[PDB]
């Protein structure tokens, strides 16, 4: 039954007392259910220090990850580029999902195509659907490139996307002088992160490596920005307004945030600026290259320390007070311009703001997961919150990567009680955080269910989940934040401080119980 | 625009395609003629997707796991392959259920193996016995286990039912095995197919000997009803207060044991009739229990389902269907007087999987809306047959649209709404028209019953009417 | 007791049993507290309509005001110009309140001073502290500029600020050169509001009313902005920035933006940034001047209309998209800089975030409150979202602006169900969101206290409240925030979508009771 | 000492009105205090300070309310006594369960010849209920001691007496009052638990959690201990002249110096109250001890530029007085890149009186020294 004045969706509509009954019935009649009794008794066994163990001896299930696959990761690297069509070589699914995902987290259209690969295709190659697609995308879409990575079919089956994509300009599908960039991005290997390295690395050789002879290092008086996969269009807005305030020129190579946050104006633009073909075409004329998440830029970084010889310096990701200080400096030193007043001025306000804070942030206890370089740079920039990061997780992580955050927790009074894990999903994170329950969790959507678990314990265990990373999926607008430098480390540090006095206030909101501490004043 | 008119614009936006790209597509665009009974006579589906078109398609995966399988909620659904596939799909669907998850319910959960390279190098069968003991072992509530095949599986020479078997005997344990490896066939609706295969071979007989099971001449079961933001709960409280008991409900909030049960029904009342045709028509043969489509959306549609439902048992049956008609027809007759004003004279376009493009016009024309465009990502010639009976007279048709296709249609008809995934959706916000997301009901819902009309005129007024549309201009332009 | 490794803070420290018991013996032995059923009673009779209809029927008790007095909007706007130090002649304990209250807004010093007047000024005024304090603050903190205002009792024993200024200049006290700007801001009249209106009209007279012989109006080529009492650094920093973008040649009169967010470099900066006096004496020079807020700047309207001859545009406060287009359509008409390409993909990004939230947005219900220009911004983005306020209440409020407000109601479908309240305080509206439920309350920090009422109520009774406004205390660094223009609108629009979906995860966070509607994509 | 502020210079004092309201009339809970002016005096001590109370706000508790009759011109030109009765009656009406008013006047109360004593003496006749005018004006003395001092002749005039020729309360000789602790963060309850754990019955305990039937009950114990010397100073000397109650101060900042107060307040009674007094050091004796453990490694030698508070301090090893700690000016001293804390006036944390507080004492004096966030005060480039 419907009030139409008062309509209700599908929550609180089955809240119903006929609802109730329909599913109570249907619950004891057909559905064969548990006791209730025996669903408590196995939360609680999962809840505790055994189910933990148990959990973390697994060696082939993984339970809901916190990694995608490469392909991805090369879409997002694709649409950096001017006018340039993502290419998935290989099955239409894949496509249909990152899509989705992409149109889930950015609220916007993510043009990218697929050949259509199918079952004939498992037994003679997709030779004939690259040529086909090629043409078919460059005569529907009109794109200046089109930049081709693999599904996982495709890679098991050996395609050769370097022969096809010649094959293809030899039978005159598409003009040989069309930028075709390609990349095999086995989504077995690695993640997200790694596609879209390779994707980048595929760009970049694609158009420099047979143009060298007349390439002068520093002969342009840029300096190339990788930003790797970056999901935050602040973060991009963020480096370019540092670069720009700085004096310094600069060519971000692999700049989506045009197309990723196109205007409602009346018309639909599949294409919105991006990093232009001239511009890497000539990035091996720049001064340096300065990759901003080196911890999945390491096949970049040895394509143009080997090939543009550039002396890529040794850069955290610039999060935090003291990265974001030492990338500004090591800007200014490979530029030669000299780091501006109001640069300072952002500086001390982030100090500002950070000594204001400092009373709610300090000792507070995160649980957090994402990419390595993220993940990294938020565990630096907690650590100078005086904030301890008991439980850091990176499903994506290697042991590099881990001796690099172990030694920066070690550096620190802050992550005495830290630990790093690598290979593990947000099952053994649920684990964590129940078996030693942190004050929050910093993550992406997918935490909020471990924070739902945690409210199934109970109201004192509950962990308050804080959504910082990708995908975002249940938050809006979330996406034009900003991370990297000193306003993304404000914003960080605002969204902290906030949620933990918002988790104060709902503690506290008691009348005659608890607040008392309900304080005007905080 | 008259059907010259529709012609000559399918003329005009095939003419960027190559000859083989533009030879393919004309067969798949159409102008309706409501008195062709043979849809083949003038639109042909099932066909490959062009390559490089930006299609809307999923696979066969996509089909089985996503739609099929992932709603049983007692069961726990293995992504067998990398990580991505299961990934990309967690919790994407809005298959609402009942249940703890994590402990006797793991829909939103995300089972894989997470192939890596010496997985692909060297097989995953052992992988995969090792991952369904520390599945026995983790999650001990589970009644039942599927494994869903991604595209390296069918590819490598893995052999996930020989591990099935195996695993079941030794844990005496329903282990489903499903081939719906991305690349097999050419969408969905392959995924579908394997998906109800493996339903038949693997869970529908398990009963088959088994008597103890009480039945009544009243016994119904609701097959293709994914209680897509609880779809099937508000049909479900609709057949059970007409005296129908609802003795199985799958996929959405279905359970395993359901699905067993289901067999033993005396009917079967199914609302996607491209997912389950396959199985319903078994159960036809098989058991002899008759099967028929229903239609709850809408409070016309709903009425002639319910009384249609009800004649297929005796008088006592029809006069509770008859009160619950009664009893309604105030709250939708309201919801009617509230928002038909506002939505009088309001054309629609629709691209929906294989049902919802014809099914949802009914509460379109309740609410006093026209159809002009609809098409189909994935269905089937009989989809088509159905459909143009049901769409207007010269209206467009469309199946496997591309982008572009669908973009310059759009930019040539001027709809008042869209509703279509959310591949699109962005897209036709950004060229100032209302979209409509019709796979999730853009969050909201259910759709279904007189509830979901309720909610669903609701949401049609407030995005066809919202101020943000008038404000894309700005005003010194 | 405490344990050492956790230590509890008086939340949860006070729950302890211990305490519990001790609480419970002072209030049975010694405290004749009344029944908790009688309590109870009378807490559900104050959410009743009865009592509402007795609330509504004060004339003499006024509880929980949402206004402060005229010398805060004074010392506001003194602050926003250049090495300037707000005085206020009276007593210290006003001025002692007015920093406190701008400290903890702020959380930055906030610079004030007062003569000290006491009893013996109560009877022969307050000329020699006049005299002494302007002596003792321009030879202790070296301003270049002395702003005078009045606390309340300065005004009842009728001191003449002028005659003080001029006595005091005249025997040596300070220079006659130095500049003393004087504004009557009794606090009986009006509220902060009225106060910086007064202090910036009695600041523009003192510069400009002598010199106005050799001014001729559109001479510098410049647009005059006046804020008004303005809290957010965000809106200064985002009309600065449109109108950079724009090329226009503008004047920010009273901007305290810099002086209110001093970076924490080891050195404490007492002025900072600031209207400069040349500026000030130039600014009849200007084409116009544009008042952001022009309903409590209506005497500083009558001097700029009657002594600079600037026809001022009759605009609304630049929020929100329509009101943010029509500025910036006057800004252009009348500087002759056409709206560039920047300004306009910043409105349709705004228009696409709003067509992105506003299924989540359309329908709901707010109560909000605030300053008259600030609430009638607030009110017509609403209305621009789909949104109903129902309940509009407005403290300093008067009934040409109550007029205004209701024409801008009936120019939307969504203000049908809207009330427009002037003269009415906190207690008032905590009674209209009892009776009258609305989904959300927009306003500072003491609508927190309404809330915990309502969840007294019943967790379904629960207003959940919304930060936007004067002052806000209970969390940190919202000060920097924007509600003017484009990126103002965003900031309200993802504020408000979120709260909405924050509300609805925390509704469906309940395991096999509500977390059907629990959903991974919002 | 206590003289006048020099005109135009900045500082912390604030008015008579802020120590009557403010600091004794407000943590009143049971009572509805009107402040008689304008509207700005109580807006802007609303909630201003942590006085902690327990009671259901609006209802029968109105601490972190804001009465005002909201003066206009009219009223200024006119008077506000028929104002101020009116208000009183639509108090009564709107909040039935409150246990009395106090009318605190802001400055222009004094100015326009009002006359608030008259109008409580009638109003307070007609309702049978207490209402208390404290002529509490603004521009009276110079700080808020004068503020204290007329709001403790308030309560001797108007409330203390209530019951003189009342005998139905029973008496114990372990009968304490605490008086001019106003429970910041809680620190009354701190001193209430280790009180009681003594054996000593808290009869009255205000103005922090204070209600009016306690201040009532005062002159019926038999100690008085007094937190806030200077502000209470007058109304324990009244208490001891007129019913022969004896006070004391008592120190509850830091392990040592509770540990002496203990035993000094355990003096004045029998030996039970002596060994119960041992037995609570005794049992907070480890806790504190661990406290110091964890904390004063962290804090020894650090120097603190501010008796009362040293002892607390010299608990932690720190050294008290280049300040690296420092107990309106709190941001002027946080821009000069010096830790700073409010000793007695912290507006988040609390409380810091007893064992109990001693480790919340500690642990924030740890947090704010050792920070990094002092330690990036200067850019590396410059
Ligand atoms: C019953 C209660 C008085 C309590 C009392 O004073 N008891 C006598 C005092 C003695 N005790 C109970 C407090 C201690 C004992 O003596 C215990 S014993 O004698 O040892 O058993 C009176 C006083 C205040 C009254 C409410 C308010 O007006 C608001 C409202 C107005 C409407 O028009 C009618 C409803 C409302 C809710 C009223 C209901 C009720 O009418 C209240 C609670
Ligand atoms: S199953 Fe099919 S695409 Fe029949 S794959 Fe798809 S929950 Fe659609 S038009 Mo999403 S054939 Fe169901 C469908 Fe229809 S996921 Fe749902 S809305 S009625
Ligand atoms: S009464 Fe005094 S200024 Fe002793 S007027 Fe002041 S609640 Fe301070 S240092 Mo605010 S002599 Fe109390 C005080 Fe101390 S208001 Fe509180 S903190 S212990
Ligand atoms: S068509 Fe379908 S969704 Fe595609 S892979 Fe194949 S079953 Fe799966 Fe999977 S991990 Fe990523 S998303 Fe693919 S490249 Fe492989
Ligand atoms: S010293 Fe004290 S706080 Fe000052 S007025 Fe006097 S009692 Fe009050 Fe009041 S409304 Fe504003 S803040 Fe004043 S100018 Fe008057
Ligand atoms: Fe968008
Ligand atoms: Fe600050």
């Amino acid at each position: 039954s419907q009030q139409v004045d008062k309509i209700k969706a599908s929550y609180p509509l089955f809240l119903d007392q006929d609802y109730k009954d329909m599913l109570a019935k249907k619950r004891d009649g057909f559905e064969e259910k548990y006791p209730q009794d025996k669903i408590d008794e196995v939360f609680q066994w999962t809840t505790t220090k055994e189910y933990q163990e148990l959990n973390f001896q697994r060696e082939a299930l993984t339970v809901n990850p916190a990694k995608a696959c490469q392909p991805l990761g090369a879409v997002l690297c694709a649409l950096g580029f001017e006018k340039t069509m993502p290419y998935v070589h290989g099955s239409q699914g894949c496509v249909a999902y990152f899509r989705s995902y992409f149109n889930r987290h950015f609220r916007e259209p993510v043009s990218c195509v697929s050949d259509s690969m199918t079952e004939d295709a498992a037994v003679f190659g997709g030779q004939q659907n690259m040529k086909d697609g090629l043409q078919n995308c460059k005569a529907t879409y009109k794109p200046d490139m089109i930049a081709v990575s693999t599904t996982c079919m495709a890679e098991v089956i050996g395609d050769d996307l370097n022969a096809f994509i010649n094959n293809s300009k030899k039978e005159g599908f598409i003009p040989d002088e069309f930028p075709v960039p390609f990349a095999h991005t086995p989504s077995f290997v690695g993640s997200h992160v790694t596609g879209w390295d390779n994707m980048f690395e595929g760009i970049a050789r694609y158009f420099t490596l047979k143009s060298m002879d007349d390439k002068v290092v520093g002969s342009n008086k840029k300096i190339n920005i990788v930003p790797g996969f970056e999901t935050y269009l602040g973060n991009f807005r963020v480096i370019k307004r540092m670069l720009s305030e700085m004096g310094v020129g600069y060519s971000l190579l692999s700049d989506p945030e045009e197309v990723l946050d196109t205007p409602a104006d009346g018309q639909f633009r599949m294409y919105a600026g991006g990093t232009t073909q001239e511009e890497m075409k000539d990035a091996p004329n720049a001064l340096n290259t300065v990759l901003l998440q080196p911890w999945h830029l390491e096949k970049t970084k040895k394509f143009v320390e080997g090939t543009w010889k550039h002396e890529v310096p040794k850069l955290n990701i610039p999060m935090g007070l003291d990265w974001t200080d030492e990338f500004l400096m090591k800007v200014s030193e490979i530029s030669g311009q000299p780091i501006p007043a109001s640069l300072t001025k952002e500086r001390g306000r982030l100090v500002d703001m950070m000594t204001d804070s400092h009373t709610w942030l300090h000792g507070k206890r995160f649980a957090l997961w994402g990419d390595p370089d993220f993940v990294m740079g938020l565990v630096k920039f907690l650590l100078e919150l005086g904030c301890e990061p008991v439980h850091i997780l990176c499903h994506n992580g290697n042991k590099r990567w881990k001796k690099a955050v172990d030694a920066i927790l070690a550096a620190s009074p802050y992550g005495k009680n830290a630990t790093v894990y690598i290979g593990k999903d947000l099952w053994h994170l649920r684990s964590l955080v129940f078996t030693d329950k942190p004050d929050f969790m910093i993550g992406n959507s997918y935490g909020k269910f471990i924070q739902r678990d945690t409210l199934h314990k109970g109201k004192e265990f509950e962990v308050p989940l804080i959504r910082i990373g990708f995908p975002i999926f249940d938050r809006h607008h979330l996406h034009r934040s900003t991370t990297l430098g000193y306003e993304g480390a404000m914003q960080i540090l605002t969204t902290l401080v906030n949620s933990i006095l918002e988790r104060l206030d709902e503690e506290t909101r008691g009348m005659q119980a608890t607040d008392y501490n309900h304080d005007l004043v905080r | 625009m008259s059907r010259e008119e529709v012609e000559s614009l399918i003329q005009e936006v095939l003419e960027v395609y190559p000859e083989k790209a533009r030879k393919d597509r004309n067969k798949h665009l159409a102008v309706n003629d409501p008195a062709v009974t043979q849809s083949k006579k003038c639109i042909i589906s099932n066909k490959k997707s062009q390559p490089g078109l930006m299609t809307i398609r999923g696979c066969a995966y996509a089909g089985s796991k996503g739609v099929v399988w992932g709603p049983i909620k007692d069961m726990i659904h293995i992504s067998h392959g990398p990580v991505g596939c299961g990934q990309y799909s967690r919790a994407g669907r809005r298959n609402y259920y009942i249940g703890t998850t994590g402990v006797n319910a793991f829909v939103t959960m995300n089972f894989t193996s997470d192939f890596q390279e010496k997985d692909i190098v060297f097989g995953g069968d052992k992988k995969l016995a090792k991952l369904i003991d520390e599945v026995e072992t983790l999650f001990p509530l589970n009644k039942g286990i599927s494994v869903q095949s991604e595209c390296p599986i069918g590819l490598i020479g893995d052999d996930i039912e020989s591990v099935s078997k195996v695993k079941g005997a030794e844990l005496s344990k329903t282990i489903v095995p499903v081939r719906c490896e991305g690349f097999r066939g050419v969408s969905q609706s392959l995924g579908h197919h394997i998906a109800n295969d493996a339903v038949r071979d693997w869970v529908l007989g398990k009963r088959d000997e088994d008597t103890t099971f009480a039945s009544t001449p009243y016994d119904v079961a609701i097959i293709g009803d994914y209680n897509i933001g609880g779809d099937a709960w508000s049909s479900r409280i609709l057949l059970e207060e007409m005296g129908l008991r609802c003795v199985a409900q799958w996929s959405g909030d279905g359970s395993i044991s359901e699905i067993e049960l289901t067999p033993k029904v005396k009917l079967n009342l199914v609302h996607c009739y491209r997912s389950m045709n396959y199985i319903s028509r078994h159960m036809e043969e098989k058991y002899g229990i008759p099967w028929m489509e229903y239609n709850f959306f809408g409070p016309t549609k709903t009425i002639e389902s319910l009384r249609a439902i009800a004649a297929k048992f005796d008088e006592s049956i029809q006069k509770k269907c008859e009160e619950v008609i009664a009893k309604y027809k105030p709250e939708w007759e309201a919801v009617v007087a509230k928002y038909r004003p506002r939505l009088e004279g309001k054309r629609v376009m629709l691209y929906i999987g294989g049902l919802r493009p014809r099914h949802v016009i009914g509460a379109y024309e309740d609410l006093g809306m026209e159809v002009v465009g609809t098409g189909y990502e994935f269905a089937h010639n009989d989809d088509y047959d159905r459909t143009m009976k049901e769409m207007g007279d010269s209206t467009l048709l469309y199946d496997d649209v591309t982008g572009y296709e669908f973009e310059e249609f759009v930019k040539r008809i001027k709809p008042d709404l869209i509703g279509s995934g959310i591949k699109e959706k962005f897209i036709f916000q950004k060229m100032g028209i209302p979209f409509r997301e019709m796979h999730s009901w853009d969050y909201s819902g259910p759709y279904h019953g007189f509830d979901g009309f309720a909610i669903f005129a609701r949401d049609m007024d407030m995005t066809l009417n919202n101020p943000c549309w008038k404000k894309l201009q700005a005003p010194w332009e």
